[PDB]
């Protein structure tokens, strides 16, 4: 906070980890909600972020 | 049954419904032993060459 006003940087600790994209993808609906209940959720898998 | 096989692929199958559960459907399976076929045979030859 000291350099950005606001950042899209968190702390949480993740729970239940994900393996990689396209399974969390192709789950189902209302089945990852309850993934996201129990707290962070984490996708391994490396992105092309800009 | 069609989830508890784990012979050389992952199958993956969605959760269906609460209430899709009981809806029936027909799907025949043979049971026949086929070890009967391959006895001690006169005609063997031509089976293989065939």
């Amino acid at each position: 906070n000291r350099f950005f006003h606001l950042h899209p940087i968190v702390t949480n600790q993740p729970s239940n980890t994900i393996k990689n994209a396209q399974l969390w993808n192709e789950m189902r609906l209302e089945q990852q909600v309850e993934h996201i209940k129990a707290g962070p959720v984490r996708i391994i898998g490396p992105f092309h972020v800009t | 049954r069609i989830t508890e096989m784990v012979n050389d692929r992952r199958i993956m199958i969605q959760k269906l419904t609460l209430a899709e559960k009981p809806q029936v459907m027909r799907h025949v399976t043979t049971e026949i032993n086929n070890d009967l076929f391959f006895k001690m045979s006169p005609v063997a030859q031509l089976y293989i060459y065939h």
